[PDB]
DNA sequence: CCGAGCAGCTACTTGTGAGCGGATA
DNA sequence: TATCCGCTCACAATGCCACACGCGCTGCTCGGCC
RNA sequence: CACAUUCCAACCACACCUGGCGUGUGGC
């Protein structure tokens, strides 16, 4: 009752959300620049930590 | 016995001594220290009790 | 007064964390606390040759100094910028910042 | 499998075993506790040396304050150097027999 | 500009022994 | 001022064997008397 | 004149290979 079984759908999302953080950081910075009509909300992504 | 060895009184120095505790030196005021005990315990990213 | 203190960032990153915290004084309004970047990476030492002259700015140690009045606001807004890694100085955490004569010498590193 | 090269440190540094062997070498021979000692290699306080005529104790330590508040004192014969190069003097300014 | 090598993107052990304050007579 | 007590840090925790696998991408910095 | 070596029928010399380190698993 005090033990907890984790799946591995359950690591799965928090090795997502360790990458999501990541990205969340990278996109932050990326987003102290970018104004209006200058962008898609693609090139602020990147695929490399996720 | 906690409250006659409690150093500090008011809830700012509370706050700045705490954060020497989790932080070594960088002495803020009380207004900046309470960014950490705000953000350590009470925030949703970086508590996530499920 | 605005003093010159150091500071040092990430290994690559200093234009980068420059213009970052350049960003961040431009955004809580706080220029009169802080000057300017003073990046001293003029080091325009290049190699030129067949078809291949171009310049380099960079060859500096990963030291982005900027002039700014030491304060708690200041140095807790140049602090919350990320990959600030480095504040150089002998103190617990309220370092003192150059002399005259240092300054100077980067003004004619500088200008040469 | 023999032959050896150096290299020629522009600064002299510490020997990491010396000074974190607890108790450490240095920590005993320089009548000096651990702590001031890891205080000057990091380059964070300054330890004075050759104290001779001034009124500070020639093996006293001073941080960046107690520094500059106390050059305008002495400039001339006081003398707060900052680096395993002032562990070194210290080693090298000390006799042995008395 | 070209090539070559290198950097950013923690806590259920417990026990033993030694050392460094520290507070009490 | 001596001296026991409490907090903190270094060091240790078989042995063998067998198999399998791993150190990336973008980015940054240094390389050079013919 | 002197010091110092002499570059070519079989063949001697020109050989032979990843525990750097970590992780995972299993056995005794």
């Amino acid at each position: 009752g005090n033990r907890r079984i984790r799946s591995v759908g359950e690591m799965a999302e928090n090795q997502f959300r360790v990458g999501l953080v990541r990205v969340e950081r990278a996109v932050k910075e990326r987003l102290s620049l970018g104004d209006l009509d200058t962008l898609m909300p693609q090139d602020m992504i990147n695929a490399k930590p996720i | 016995e906690t409250l006659r060895v409690d150093p500090t009184n008011d809830r700012l120095s509370a706050l700045v001594e705490i954060y020497r505790m989790m932080r070594p030196g960088e002495p803020p005021t009380r207004e900046a220290a309470e960014s950490l005990f705000e953000n350590l315990f009470f925030s949703e990213d970086r508590y996530d009790l499920s | 007064k605005k003093r010159w203190y150091v500071v040092q960032a990430f290994s690559g990153f200093e234009g980068r964390v420059a213009t970052s915290l350049r960003e961040h004084i431009k955004l809580h309004n706080m220029e009169d606390l802080f000057g300017e970047v003073m990046v001293p990476t003029e080091e325009v030492v290049e190699i030129r040759g067949g078809q291949r002259r171009k310049s380099e700015r960079k060859f500096f140690p990963g030291y982005v100094l900027v002039q700014m009045v030491m304060n708690d606001a200041s140095w807790h807004l140049v602090r919350s910028v990320p990959r600030v890694m480095g504040f150089i100085g002998g103190t617990s955490d309220r370092p003192a910042p150059i002399s005259d004569k240092e300054v100077d010498a980067i003004m004619n590193r500088l200008q040469q | 499998r023999e032959r050896m090269g150096h290299i020629e440190l522009a600064s002299p540094t510490a020997h990491i075993w010396f000074l974190k062997s607890l108790p450490s070498r240095i920590g005993l021979l320089l009548d000096m506790p651990l702590r001031d000692i890891e205080r000057v290699l990091y380059f964070e306080s300054y330890v004075v040396i050759e104290g001779g005529m001034t009124n500070l104790e020639r093996q006293q330590i001073l941080t960046e304050e107690q520094y500059l508040d106390a050059l305008e004192e002495f400039g001339d014969e006081f003398d707060a150097k900052m680096g395993a190069e002032a562990i070194q003097a210290l080693l090298k300014s000390m006799d042995l027999e008395q």
